[PDB]
């Protein structure tokens, strides 16, 4: 056995073209690579200042400057930071896979409180992606200006410069692509840096040509106007909260949100540790018309590392219920892919997720003390909070104290379920509720009588959603959630309630047979009603079965599957008050005449009056009409 | 570029990894469960070389990843529909 | 526009044992496949399930089936519980073989549509029995049109050596190859 | 002036890092790139051997053997394909972004069957993912066997090979790094072939533990387990359509889909021109329990590229009004990223989408000519329909003729609204249709009385999508679809009805006063009816207001703030019967005595009811009930 060694190879003509066309999807982000580049000149030569002031004699203004020119299809770029020696130039632009910048950093002391961008080194050669010709024109102090140029053929040309004097820093020219002439567009280049390079921690200028004439009309036409608002919102972020007025988030809100109105509350969090990040919140002062709109972005928070942008809507960070929260997030050691879109490892997506809805729900928690605010915040999103009981089972618990509901006791205020149980007598162990569509029709309802009548508060239910969350929201503080509107309504009675109710079902017996036997299919059950003071009958459904609005709410659906809605549906049962002067009545006539028609049309008719005050639609209205239209023509005599 | 340190994270509301014919609220919760268990038996088997490897090699997750920074959480005090 | 819907369902247990539904056959050859599949992935994760019967199981929207579902999204209830469990004698007796012979009881349910033991009243004699083996799923109350493949099958589940329960992947092999041959 | 040329260079350890932990995200396609490079080792030798059959002398089964070994955690694959030459060995191992595949077909003639997809020379690598050191093992025909060995530091080592004979082929083993035992897991294997390599054209047998029943005289059967293929479900859809029969596509369909069932309909084809793909397609015989579950996977058509899987869902592909459809689609033509898990250009899949819809429609519209199965597919997929008819604008035109409805003549059977297009009076201007909750609710409504009697044909309206439907679908072969509960029902009318019409108005004009004058604000207006036989009066909407179903419908979903859409809400306007007897005596009645109490009582309870029999609410069914409880007292003589 005789073992050979070699070291490996890579072929260089086949790399560009990998690097070109397998690396970066979107065209646009050549510009972004560049503008962290700019950045890393800066830094450096700014950090040699805080040591040696003297090597800014060749320039102390720290700039970024972007000179579109659409007459020879030029895009330059020019910052004054550190530059570039031969031997720098060489190193860096013709060794694919090394980055100075790396190495810059590994030769810093530990602790230098500087964190730079690129460290893969080819981000540089995604100009490539959008021009076929690159020239590059850099000056270091310590060296001579040079000439850089390449056409990505796996050779480029290096030679002297004896042209303008740049003092200090880079100049990069692109010769864009014939086709790629929109991004020479000025509009497109803000879209780009608010959109990626909003955060850099330099000014970067942008010159434009907007006049023809030249010092001409009355006035004097300048040919070019410095526009600098490219990166104006600094990063508060990044300051300590405590030295951040009020007045500094409502800016960065509304600079960020384009709102203007402020902001409701601001959340600001940092994380330290393996991952670290720091984030920062607003909540909205108005609820967006569209906030539940499918066709439309699922979030709004935007992800940053070292000040750059990676994504604008990822579906991992945050769940749906807390789409409307705006902000922004800002990390240092988010491992990238070759692209800088995607993260190598996505579960760490999963690890900020879970922090930041905890962070949520303290920053909601912490706008309930004020009752004024919080009156608002519920007001906008009240759906939300709602929405996030169904589908998040995990924060249900937390998220259950931020309700607020008129009560048969709060009035016209909207009260908490804390409140509700506070006020609730000894003997009560349930938190009794009524859905319904508004607040007057539950407050008048027949079932409601003998619950008001004894003092027990009930919460009033209005919106459709309130039967969906009061499905797993089964029970409060350990108080069990009970509807009224269904059978098996415990009310605590005494002995002698307990003995006339019983003597009310051995006097009704037969009655009750009369009624059932003449209804057939449409009531499963009549029995005295213990619920019922003044109003002879009622409909109350099952102990498991669909509620009144429940079923309703259903059958109003339009995507939902039928072939389960036989099973939940409810069985009606007939109710009948024991004291009512109009019970006794056809009590007296059903023991007098078992066959009275009479009797029968006045039972199916009380019978269709209690579907339609108990909530139930009537199964045909044409024939209750009917015979509402028969009996006025007796009463008139026709 | 070594990315060796994040390659290991388990989190359990995780909406990709679940199974259309099992409660998907029941599944996270039975691997937080899961979660809670096998932290509460290590750190009593803890209270030994052997030992020293396992902790090096668990997935990292929420609780152990990383720790708050902490900051400021305020409220806007402006009138609505103001005079 | 138009909104969502989310997640509702009721229990096999109200809807055979209160509704008593007339499922089709292929309906519960349907229920017992879905059951065995998320056991499977159940136990493909090493999880293992300790209280399974018709309360903790529920028929969703669409005939849809989701274990786990303590709602619409042991407290007793031995009938399902195997005998191995119900001894305690083991730390922790819970096992797949375990949860194998509870949804042999499940299967019980679908091809019966009655309680295992329904001649006995008391749940303490029903557990003296299964418990010391005396007492076994009366497997000649299956349906008539019952499928050999089928009965074999919980025959296999409720027998009460936990090793001889074919384990869960076996028991949707058994059911496939059945399944497939329905039609006749 | 001195100018310098230089050749690109790269640094070999930090390419091999960018390699390894930046251009995969899952460590489980390293099993990917083996299967598909030693798939490009069997069709090379394949393609060697159409030529020269004495090419397989060495060898004659073709095939991949995958040799996972828990005990020494070695994971062996051996395929029985083109071996390697020393040089080959170097060029191809040594060597980054240099690809002998690359080669072999720049080497091969135009018009050769090529399925290959090893294009960047670097898939190999990935082995290093979780294989700190790899082992190889090849043997060519025109040379000796060779050892490779490199544990990606750099350098690799060669040696002649003289163990066991392979013959002809390559066996690589990889030492899996200890965290990485996962993928020698029998389940795991089996789940990322299906998921991956699942349709490779050649047998992949996959040897596993022992299988041995312990009881020499006890049973021992096979000491190991011989599984002999896990892609037995050949790729179907690269054979033609003629060729396959129902069983083939049965089997296929339940193989994919794990159905018990067979697929309801097939629809096979392949998309030629400036891109080339294939799509087989399978609508199911039942409907999907969970379509419209919107927390998991939207889309349910897998993609591929070249017989390989590339991405499960993208939503570019299909709509959310096809999320039943089931099937692949295979291409050749995509250029995917370097990582094969993300298309760079997403321009063409729109294009796809286009077609995909297009022919998913000429599916549907070649189902509805056989109605039986058509009938199955209606009851199974109803909404979906309608929800198409809904969000897709472009194909609303034929998606409404693959609509069946119910109607007032058809009895049970349900009827297309063309059949309705073949119906018309010639008189007869507008599709009358009338919305509501179930159909005997809307068979004898008091609106349709007219419309009946004249022998004009209407359309049941029960499910809650309706009302979507009838907001976009206005019009049908230039038909508008006019509803009877609205106002301004336009019925052809001869000279005797509308002389009758005035007399009747300016007989009626001072009860309508009147009346007017008690319902106050709850009626816009009261005329007389036009549209009524049996009932006094009943209750219409406005010309552009909601129906009462369609103002249920929006006031029953649970995401919808009703105070902002509350605008739309229509008037209500009373409808009186000008020969009902009931109308004629209280119009004498008012002419008596304006201010009689009964005449009130009477004319509140009347409209009170005309309320329930046009499908509104009653503002408060409790006063309804008291006042049907206080009448039927004076019946009783209480
Ligand atoms: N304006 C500049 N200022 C300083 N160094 C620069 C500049 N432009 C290019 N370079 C050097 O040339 C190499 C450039 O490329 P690239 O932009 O390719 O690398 P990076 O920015 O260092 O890494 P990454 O590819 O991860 O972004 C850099 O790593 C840096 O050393
Ligand atoms: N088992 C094998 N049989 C035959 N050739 C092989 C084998 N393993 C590696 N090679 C050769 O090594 C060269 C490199 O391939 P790698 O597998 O490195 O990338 P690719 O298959 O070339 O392309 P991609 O990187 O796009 O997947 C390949 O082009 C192939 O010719
Ligand atoms: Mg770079
Ligand atoms: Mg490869």
């Amino acid at each position: 056995g005789e073992v050979e060694t070699f070291a490996f190879q890579a072929e260089i003509a086949q790399l560009m073209s990998l690097i070109i066309n397998t690396f970066y999807s979107n065209k646009e982000i050549f510009l972004r690579e560049l503008i962290s580049n700019s950045s890393d000149a800066l830094d450096k030569i700014r950090y040699e200042s805080l040591t040696d002031p003297s090597k800014l004699d060749s320039g102390k203004e720290l700039y970024i400057k972007i000179i579109p020119n659409k007459s020879e299809g030029t895009f330059t770029i020019i910052d004054t930071g550190i530059g570039m020696t031969k031997a720098d130039l060489v190193n860096n632009l013709g060794t694919i896979a090394k980055s100075g910048t790396k190495a810059f950093m590994e030769a810093l002391q530990a602790g230098a409180d500087i964190s730079m961008i690129g460290q893969f080194g080819v981000g540089f050669y995604s100009c490539y992606l959008v021009a076929d010709r690159v020239t590059v024109h850099s000056k270091h102090n310590d060296d001579e200006q040079y000439m850089w140029e390449s056409s990505a053929g796996g050779s480029f040309t290096v030679r002297t410069d004896h042209g303008e004097p740049l003092g200090r820093g880079t100049k990069i020219v692109l010769h864009i692509k014939e086709d790629l002439a929109e991004y020479l567009e000025v509009n497109k280049i803000k879209e780009i840096v608010k959109k990626h390079s909003q955060f850099i921690g330099y000014p970067i200028k942008l010159t434009v040509e907007k006049e023809r004439e030249k010092e001409k009309k009355k006035t004097i036409k300048e040919k070019y106007t410095e526009d600098e608002e490219l990166n104006k919102t600094k990063p508060i972020w990044t300051r300590n909260a405590d030295d951040i007025t009020q007045e500094e988030y409502g800016d960065f809100y509304k600079s960020l949100t384009n709102d203007w109105e402020d902001h409701l509350a601001v959340k600001h969090f940092s994380v330290e540790g393996q991952l670290e990040f720091r984030a920062l919140l607003f909540v909205p002062r108005r609820a967006p018309f569209d906030l539940f709109e499918n066709k439309k972005r699922k979030n709004n928070i935007k992800l940053y590392v070292r000040r750059v942008f990676i994504m604008d809507n990822c579906e991992d960070l945050i769940p749906e219920y807390l789409n409307f929260i705006k902000g922004v997030v800002d990390s240092e050691d988010l491992p990238l892919n070759i692209s800088r879109e995607m993260l190598q490892q996505n579960k760490i997506l999963k690890v900020i997720r879970k922090n930041l809805v905890k962070k949520c729900l303290e920053l909601f928690e912490e706008l309930a003390e004020d009752k004024e605010n919080y009156k608002k915040y519920y007001e906008q999103f009240s759906k939300n909070l709602k929405l996030g009981i169904h589908e998040d089972a995990q924060n249900r618990t937390k998220l259950a104290d931020l309700l607020r509901y008129h009560t048969s006791a709060s009035g016209d205020e909207a009260c908490s379920l804390k409140e509700y149980v506070s006020r609730m007598k000894e003997n009560q162990k349930h938190i009794y509720y009524i859905t319904g569509e508004n607040r007057d029709q539950v407050a008048n309802s027949s079932f409601v009588e003998r619950v008001k009548k004894r003092g027990y508060e009930v919460v009033y239910m209005t919106e459709p959603i309130d039967e969906y969350v009061v499905q797993q929201m089964r029970e409060y503080d350990g108080k069990t959630l009970v509807s009224v509107t269904k059978e098996g309504l415990e009310l605590p009675e005494d002995e002698e309630e307990k003995k006339k109710r019983e003597e009310d079902k051995v006097k009704f017996e037969g009655l009750c047979k009369v009624m059932k036997n003449i209804l057939d299919n449409k009531v499963e059950k009549v029995v005295v009603s213990n619920r019922l003071v003044e109003s002879p009958c009622c409909i109350v459904t099952a102990q498991y079965g669909w509620s009144a609005n429940m079923e309703r709410i259903m059958k109003a659906q339009a995507l939902r599957d039928t072939s389960t809605m036989g099973y939940m549906a409810a069985k009606k049962h007939l109710e009948i008050n024991p004291d009512h002067s109009i019970v006794e009545t056809l009590r007296q006539k059903a023991e007098a005449d078992k066959n009275d028609k009479a009797v029968k049309d006045l039972v199916i008719l009380l019978y269709e009056t209690a579907l339609l005050s108990s909530g139930f639609t009537l199964d045909e209205p044409q024939v209750h009409a009917s015979r509402i239209y028969r009996m006025i023509k007796l009463g008139l005599g026709i | 570029v070594d990315y060796s340190v994040w390659d290991h994270i388990e989190v359990s509301d995780d909406e990709d990894e679940t199974h259309p014919n099992i409660d998907t609220a029941s599944l996270f919760r039975w691997r937080h469960q899961a979660r809670v268990e096998r932290m509460e038996q290590f750190q009593k088997e803890k209270e030994l070389e052997e030992m020293r490897k396992k902790e090096k090699s668990m997935p990292w997750n929420v609780d152990t990843l990383s720790k708050d920074g902490f900051s400021k959480s305020m409220v806007n005090t402006k009138p609505e529909k103001t005079e | 526009a138009i909104v969502t819907q989310w997640c509702e369902g009721s229990s096999l247990y109200k809807h055979l044992h209160v509704q008593e539904t007339k499922f089709q056959m292929f309906q519960l050859i349907d229920i017992a496949r879905q059951t065995a599949q998320g056991m499977d992935y159940l136990h493909a994760k090493n999880i293992i399930h300790r209280d399974m019967k018709s309360n903790n199981i529920f028929l969703h929207e669409g005939l849809t089936v989701k274990i786990g579902d303590f709602g619409l999204a042991p407290t007793g209830s031995v009938l399902w519980m195997a005998p191995e469990v119900i001894r305690m004698q083991d730390n922790n007796p819970f096992s797949f073989q375990s949860d194998v012979y509870s949804y042999g009881i499940v299967l019980y349910e679908l091809m019966t549509g009655e309680l295992p033991y329904s001649h006995i009243n008391n749940r303490d004699q029903i557990i003296f029995m299964v418990g010391r083996g005396y007492a076994s799923p009366d497997l000649s109350k299956l349906y008539k049109n019952c499928p050999k493949a089928m009965k074999r099958l919980v025959a296999d589940c409720v027998k009460k050596v936990k090793e001889e329960r074919p384990l869960f992947p076996q028991i949707l092999s058994s059911i496939e190859l059945l399944q497939h041959s329905l039609p006749k």
